[PDB]
DNA sequence: ATCAATATCCACCTGCAGATACTACCAAAAGTGTATTTGGAAACTGCTCCATCAAAAGGCATGTTCAGCTGGATTCCAGCTGAACATGCCTTTTGATGGAGCAGTTTCCAAATACACTTTTGGTAGTATCTGCAGGTGGATATTGAT
């Protein structure tokens, strides 16, 4: 279940360029990787916490809009 | 045949890439990783469709800003290319690692 | 029967009155919306806090007007005290 | 009885001042509440609400397009110091980030 | 005059159980007291966001439980909630 | 009134500062840098503080008014109450 | 024909010794001084207790102690052991407060 | 832990400076407690590798 | 400077998803009036600690000299990253189906609050008391730098 090189190599350099980057190693994938599973399971961890404290089996948007407030990075636009 | 130097079609990506709004991975494949990773913290859960939107949006915030603050220390090393001692630094001093 | 209350009416009366023929999309007002209620949680709980530390039971204009201070920066932070000082006198004074 | 002239409208102001009452009694801030605190908080929010909006129009309206979207409320915070510092730690969906490539990057 | 509690003799106490012959200063106390009040605040805090989330009134044990998962990490979670458990079990059954 | 004070950080202090940092060689040009940097520093902070003053209609600033400032900016400091 | 140590050595054991220990750094009068002057621009006819300048100073030499170790690890990104302004300027941003 | 720092320099009695060498020398500790200060608690004895001699 | 080849931008067209009105209505949500309580503003006062002074004395800061070592520039080279093609695999759309799980309704019952006494217990002042610890002394130890 390598669900983690469906962040393919174009994608991440996509990721590069908007970001300014004019040139890429050829190591910095799977640093990226890395650094994305990271702050992935960071994330779900609480937002299945809220689920499940609510009783619910589905995983709502506010779920989701608490658990990143409470990383210090509020996210405007799924508040409905 | 005609062809561009190393860089000039970078730069032409860059700019496309930032005149533009849209998402920049698939989705499919992100929805698939997302399932995966919460696997392990609850077994068959369900997932509205703008949780994976939220969370997705907020993945990609967050790698734009990271490799923002990598193309700076990267600068600040005399360099054009970004490695990952750069992105170590970046995290180091941001406090996502120490 | 469930409703569900939002500010759409009133920053669309807000927008009617800075840019008169200019409109909104749903996305954009949906931010809007994020937004305001933010900033309201935001000086809510610094008043909140404020009331607290001076052994207070009550939320006057004192603690928004203090709290409007220690939230917004310089130019933001003046018009707005002045914005809401002459609401509530407009107000009282009716 | 009278007619029921309301309190926004006593106040001069769009924003709703009966809702931010409420809101304010069953948000559990305090155990009293006084009555010119909802005028205030609503002038005040009126007014952050007008600034940013007139921003994101001439945004608008500088990209020949008459209806905002979530990009021109970006390229609006972004711009303004006092804006992008007060909302410094918030993510816009749809928003995109500004146009700017450091200047060691371009050719020559 | 007028009194100013505190949680000293419940560190010492605490202190006298896991280092017998062990003492502390005065400094460390005020550090100790420091600490104590601002977990308290941030677990009651969390607990009453929790709450309000879900339309509940009533803080439980449930949202105490939540509210440490959420702030603890791993080691210090687990075994704060074991401990807590016991305890209510522990009243509860007496 | 008083005027020209951040002078009294002298070069030595500063030197400090970078030792209990770890720092072993310094650059001429940081303490001038350095002392921009604390000054805004303090400006940030003293203000907040003075405005939990003047909402309590107090005249002296207090330690609590410094530990809510220096909470208020993520800051926490433990000690002082 | 005196003795004379090397360049780096004193600089060593003054690391040691400054990190071995708790005191503070700066002198209180001129800091003091400084509080006063800056409080002043605020708010005239403004007073102190001795507890909020002692606290004000922890904190202040807190922040330049941890600013400090950041810009050491930017100047040894650049292969560097002299600390250097632009290292300053790098770890403020990248820290995210200018 | 504090104690146990305590009793390792000799000492009998916790003060502020044992406390930090606690709270920084655990992992879980160091981070939920990353963003406080403790007056009068110093810092932690490291100096990075390439400034060593030799 | 030439120019040939690309990619980008501007004008025009248009079909369509999305903004805009309206009627309805309707639950609900706000305004009016009133009687009651209580929290907060006033006036007074007592004492705490904050600003001022001063004086002496030594510990820290300033300035200067000398040298060493580090940062910065120049050169060269190898290897690693970018640009272009040609496949071919996987994402996307969209159409439909079960179906399980979330949201609204009704009871009704266990649990939390308000109130009144009572015992205790934890906190402060005073006065007291050891005692661990900070500062000093001397000697041994370990490290550095020049041969």
């Amino acid at each position: 279940r390598d669900n983690i090189q469906g962040i393919t190599k174009p994608a991440i350099r996509r990721l590069a360029r908007r970001g300014g980057v004019k040139r890429i190693s050829g190591l910095i994938y799977e640093e990226t990787r890395g650094v994305l599973k990271v702050f992935l399971e960071n994330v779900i961890r609480d937002a299945v916490t809220y689920t499940e404290h609510a009783k619910r089996k589905t995983v709502t948007a506010m779920d989701v809009v608490y658990a990143l407030k409470r990383q210090g990075r509020t996210l405007y636009g799924f508040g409905g | 045949p005609h062809r561009y130097r190393p860089g000039t079609v970078a730069l032409r990506e860059i700019r496309r890439y930032q005149k533009s709004t849209e998402l920049l991975i698939r989705k499919l494949p992100f929805q698939r990783l997302v399932r995966e990773i919460a696997q392990d913290f609850k077994t068959d859960l369900r997932f509205q469709s703008s949780a994976v939107m939220a969370l997705q949006e907020a993945c990609e915030a967050y790698l734009v800003g990271l490799f923002e603050d990598t193309n700076l220390c990267a600068i600040h090393a005399k360099r054009v290319t970004i490695m990952p001692k750069d992105i170590q630094l970046a995290r180091r001093i941001r406090g996502e690692r120490a | 029967r469930s409703r569900k209350e939002s500010y759409s009416v009133y920053v669309y009366k807000v927008l009617k009155q800075v840019h008169p023929d200019t409109g909104i999309s749903s996305k954009a007002m949906g931010i809007m919306n994020s937004f305001v209620n933010d900033i309201f949680e935001r000086i809510a709980g610094e008043a909140s806090r404020l009331a607290h530390y001076n052994k207070r039971s009550t939320i006057t204009s004192r603690e928004i007007q203090t709290a409007v201070r220690l939230l917004l920066p310089g130019e933001l932070a003046k018009h707005a005290v002045s914005e809401g000082t002459k609401a509530v006198t407009k107000y009282t004074s009716a | 009885r009278a007619k029921a002239k309301t309190r926004s409208s006593r106040a001069g102001l769009q924003f709703p001042v009966g809702r931010v009452h409420r809101l304010l009694r069953k948000g559990n801030y305090s155990e009293r509440v006084g009555a010119g605190a909802p005028v205030y908080l609503a002038a005040v929010l009126e007014y952050l609400t007008a600034e940013i909006l007139e921003l994101a129009g001439n945004a608008a309206r500088d990209n020949k397009k008459t209806r905002i979207i979530p990009r021109h409320l970006q390229l609006a915070i972004r711009n303004d110091e006092e804006l992008n510092k007060l909302l410094g730690r918030v993510t816009i969906a749809q928003g995109g980030v500004l146009p700017n490539i450091q200047a060691v990057l371009l050719p020559k």
